[PDB]
């Protein structure tokens, strides 16, 4: 699950000054469940 | 690492040019205007008076 906790939100800008400076902000995290339930497979070249 | 998206977003970056030509310059002929017009055949005539 993408797990999210704060959407891209800004602050108090527009101070008549060297504003007009944007961002995008985003808080994500991930999450498994029954981790034996997937698989990872790497690649091997030796032993 | 353009972040501040300042009131400048024009893609189509093309130029302003104008559309006409200020050619001032005086074309009246009053005198020619006036004198009138006559044919003739030869590089030199002559007149009597």
């Amino acid at each position: 699950t993408q797990m999210v906790l704060r959407a891209p939100k800004r602050t108090e800008l527009a101070k008549d000054g060297s504003y007009e400076k944007w961002m995008i902000e985003m808080e994500v995290g991930l999450r498994h469940r029954n981790p034996y339930a997937s698989g990872v497979l790497f690649t091997a070249a030796g032993k | 690492n353009p972040t501040l998206f300042v009131s400048y977003d024009q893609n189509g970056k093309k130029l302003s040019f104008a559309n006409w030509i200020s050619v001032l310059s005086p074309q009246d002929t009053p005198f020619v205007s006036m004198t009138g017009k006559e044919s003739i055949n030869q590089t030199i005539f002559s007149w009597q008076t």
